[PDB]
């Protein structure tokens, strides 16, 4: 395995993105859900959460193998 | 010319069962490319031909339905051991005993030289116009007359049983003290010379169609009547070919328990129900045909009644085994292994019976799981307990006790491994009938055709199981065919044996 | 041939009834609105509206009531 | 009723009765039907090996690996794209698609 000097983790990162297409479904259903609150107390952490979890379950043996 | 000239009954149910077990290797034959061809996506051994492989399950379908089957169960046992059970000398006709039986090697012929000409009839088992009329050619009217071969064969077979049961029996025996093999074959010539000939008017106006440029299943015709007739014949079909299982079920549970059966009334009642309840109900075949609803109501409301007495003969069964001396062989387990396995078979029905629930299983998998349950645990499981059972009386060879139980393992490994994956393709929704499927339906198949090839071991095993017999002397029994020497003189009952009431 | 057991009418009841509605369905078929070997049937709007629309109402509007309550169940799955 | 078992249990000698449920000896039956499983297997793998005429190519990693990376998703030639079974695969009812996400 090379290893360069430019960051592999992003790329990995956006090719384990396509593996988690529900958790994004979710997390996009949620944001423009909650477009209409006015209160300041609505927010989407726990659909980011289960998204960006199943993208790191995916991309953490990908990222070590590019790296020494 | 000793078995061509044959006027014994027991020499022409001998010649039944060889034949039946001539059909069953067939269609095991026939059954192997299903499965060989159905174990990955794509082209298999066919190499893409479809015409074949609707030639391979319509061949394969109509010899396991009509030449193993009934063969073995209604012409084989029957004919040996109806006589003998009753206490009559003979059948009341014994030359038409013997043409009932010459039929079917013609109709074997006819139905096997269909599919050498043209590009044979695939059609279905159960032919439907107007595909089965736009077939040219000669193949298709060689398979309809094979079909109406086979059934004057039934007919003729079932006028024999029902004459020799009602005028030859036994001095003092009456219809109360006839073992339920005996009850069970009689309703099923009942149900056969109710059947049998609507069918063979359907096969005539298929043929009219065919070749007379006639109009009953056509353009100007109507195409619905055709599976109105053919599922009015077809649904008393399958209950043909189940009863003498039931029989044969019944004298094996009640010799190994060492118990008479619990409610012969409710038995006989049972039966009764079950016969009579099979003409009624013929369009569940139909659901998807079009039919208005009111027709549809009353024929799911109708089907679903056919459970209750299964149920109680399935229930008395148990009973029967409930609080005896049981002792447990080879023809015990395949008797009890049918009970398990035909109630698996049943329950599936009930939900096939429930119209709205057909809409989304009608042609899949599902139906063709259900009837292999119905038919390879419930046919096939009697007509392999009654062979390790009355074979010494029949055949003069025992049997070897554990190549026989190491048969029983590997069929009943192989036939549940086979179709019981075919429920959750039916359900996914994958159709009936077809080669190739989408990609998905990958695994279950895989399943199903490892399975296969262990139901085909199981049928080589079985040849091994044969070895030499040890004879006795009887003295008592509880049934006509135990007092008998293995083998029995070619004049069974040289005297003709009396039933004596008891006195005060 | 027999004393008939106390099953037997219990099976009996829905055997009967079965049997009562096969005779009824096979019945009221040369009474439908289809069966009718004339063209000249149709252009009496008012008598065919009405004998088709008897119909539809008889065997059904029994379970009106429940169609639109969806009682298309056993249990009450919402 | 008890004559006829034993006249049947003479004329089968081969047949246990040695007072358990299983008559015959598991160590004669269990090698058996695996020695005939192990034969329906290498018939199976025949089959799959030698017998094949076409392997669609929908099937090769490739494809196989293309297709993962799209997903369940199905196009539309008048819509966006839709996530195919919503409820198996548990995406929300505020979602449609994935370029609608
Ligand atoms: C009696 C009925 C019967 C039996 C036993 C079988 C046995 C088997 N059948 Fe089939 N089958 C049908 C009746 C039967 N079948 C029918 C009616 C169709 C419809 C065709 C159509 O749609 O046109 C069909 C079609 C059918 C399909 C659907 C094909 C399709 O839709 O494209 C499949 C799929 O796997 C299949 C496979 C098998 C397999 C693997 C067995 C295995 O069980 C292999 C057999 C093994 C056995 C052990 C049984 C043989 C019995 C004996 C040898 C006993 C005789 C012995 C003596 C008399 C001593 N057969
Ligand atoms: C051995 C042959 C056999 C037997 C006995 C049966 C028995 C039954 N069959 Fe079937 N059937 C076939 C052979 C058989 N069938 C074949 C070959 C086909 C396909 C035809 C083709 O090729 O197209 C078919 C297809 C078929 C259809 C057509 C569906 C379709 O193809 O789309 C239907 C619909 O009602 C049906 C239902 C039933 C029912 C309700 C019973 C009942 O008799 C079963 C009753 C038994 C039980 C229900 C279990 C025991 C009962 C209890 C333990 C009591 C408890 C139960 C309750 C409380 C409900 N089967
Ligand atoms: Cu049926």
């Amino acid at each position: 395995v090379e290893y360069t000097e430019d960051d592999p983790k992003p790329q990995i990162e956006e090719d384990c993105k396509p593996h988690c297409v529900k958790e994004w479904a979710a997390y996009k259903a949620c944001a423009e859900r909650i477009k209409d609150d006015t209160t300041g107390q609505a927010h989407c952490s726990g659909q980011y959460f289960d998204f960006w979890k199943c993208v790191d379950h995916c991309a953490a043996p990908k990222i070590f193998a590019h790296l020494k | 010319m000793r078995w061509l000239y044959s006027t014994s009954h027991k020499d022409i149910g001998l010649l039944y069962l060889v034949f039946a077990f001539f059909g069953g290797l067939l269609g095991t034959s026939l059954s192997m490319l299903i499965r060989y061809e159905l174990a990955l996506p794509g082209r298999g051994l066919l190499d893409g031909n479809g015409q074949l492989y609707n030639v391979i399950i319509t061949g394969h379908g109509i010899i396991m339905l009509l030449f193993m089957v009934m063969p073995a169960l209604f012409g084989g046992f029957g004919n040996w051991l109806l006589p003998i059970m009753i206490g009559a000398p003979d059948m009341a006709f014994p030359r038409l005993n013997n043409i009932s039986f010459w039929l079917n090697p013609p109709a074997l012929a006819l139905l096997l030289l269909s599919t050498l000409v043209e590009q044979g009839p695939g059609t279905g088992w159960t032919a439907y116009p107007p595909l089965s009329v736009q077939h040219s050619g000669t193949s298709v009217d060689l398979a309809i007359l094979s079909l109406h071969l086979n059934g004057l064969s039934s007919i003729l077979g079932a006028v024999n049983m029902l004459v020799t049961v009602a005028g030859l029996r036994a001095p003092g025996m009456k219809l109360l003290h006839m073992p339920l093999f005996v009850w069970a074959i009689a309703l099923t010539a009942v149900l056969v010379i109710l059947a049998v000939p609507v069918l063979a008017a359907a096969l005539v106006m298929l043929l009219t169609d065919r070749n007379i440029n006639t109009a009953y299943f056509c353009e100007s015709g109507d195409l619905i009547l055709y599976q109105h007739l053919f599922w009015f014949f077809g649904h008393p079909e399958v209950y043909i070919l189940i009863l003498p299982a039931f029989g044969i079920v019944s004298q094996v549970v009640s010799f190994f328990s060492q118990k008479p059966v619990f409610g012969l009334t409710g038995m006989i009642c049972a039966m009764g129900a079950i016969s009579l309840l099979g003409f009624i109900v013929w369009a569940h075949h139909m659901f998807t045909v079009g039919l208005d609803l009111d027709t549809v109501a009353y024929f799911t409301s109708a089907t679903m009644i056919i459970a209750v007495p299964t149920g109680m003969k399935i229930f008395s069964w148990m009973a029967t085994i409930y609080s005896g001396r049981v002792w447990f062989t080879t023809p015990m387990w395949f008797a009890v292994g049918f009970i398990c396995l035909f109630t698996l078979g049943g329950v599936t029905g009930v939900v096939l019976a429930n119209a709205g629930v057909d809409m989304l299983v009608h042609d899949t998998y599902y139906v063709v799981a259900h009837f292999h349950y119905v038919l390879s645990m419930g046919a096939v499981f009697g007509i392999f307990a009654g062979v390790y059972f009355w074979g010494n009386l029949i055949t003069g060879l025992g049997y070897h006790e554990g190549r026989a139980m190491v048969h029983f393992w590997l069929l009943f490994i192989g036939v549940n491994l086979t179709f019981f994956p075919q429920h959750f393709l039916g359900l996914a929704g994958m159709p009936r009938r077809m080669f190739d499927y989408a990609d998905c339906f990958a695994g279950w198949n895989a399943v199903s055709s490892f399975g296969a090839s262990i139901s085909f071991i199981s049928v080589i095993v079985f040849a091994t199981t044969f070895q030499e017999a040890v004879r006795t002397v009887p003295r008592t029994a509880t049934t006509l065919e135990w007092v008998l020497l293995a083998t029995p003189a070619h004049h069974a009952l040289s005297q003709v044996p009396v039933l004596r009431t008891a006195s005060s | 041939p027999f004393k008939l057991p106390l099953d037997a009418y219990i099976l009996m009841l829905p055997i009967t009834y079965a049997s009562a509605a096969f005779v009824a369905m096979c019945c009221r078929v040369p009474t439908a609105d289809p069966e009718t070997s004339s063209i000249a049937y149709y252009e009496d709007e008012q008598k065919s509206a009405a004998a088709a629309q008897r119909y539809d109402n008889s065997f059904k509007q029994f379970f009106d009531a429940r169609i639109r309550n969806h009682k298309v169940g056993v249990f009450q799955n919402w | 009723a008890r004559a006829q078992i034993e006249r049947w249990a003479a004329e089968h000698p081969t047949a246990p009765r040695v007072g358990r449920i299983f008559e015959v000896p598991l160590g004669y039956v269990v090698p058996r039907v695996a020695a005939g499983i192990a034969a329906a297997g290498c018939l199976w793998y025949m089959n799959n090996t030698f017998l094949q005429t076409y392997r669609p190519e929908s099937l090769s990693k490739e494809f196989l690996e293309e297709q993962a990376k799209i997903g369940e998703v199905a196009q539309r030639m008048n819509a966006p794209p839709v996530y195919l079974n919503p409820f198996t695969n548990r995406i929300p009812g505020s979602i449609l698609g994935p370029e609608d996400a």
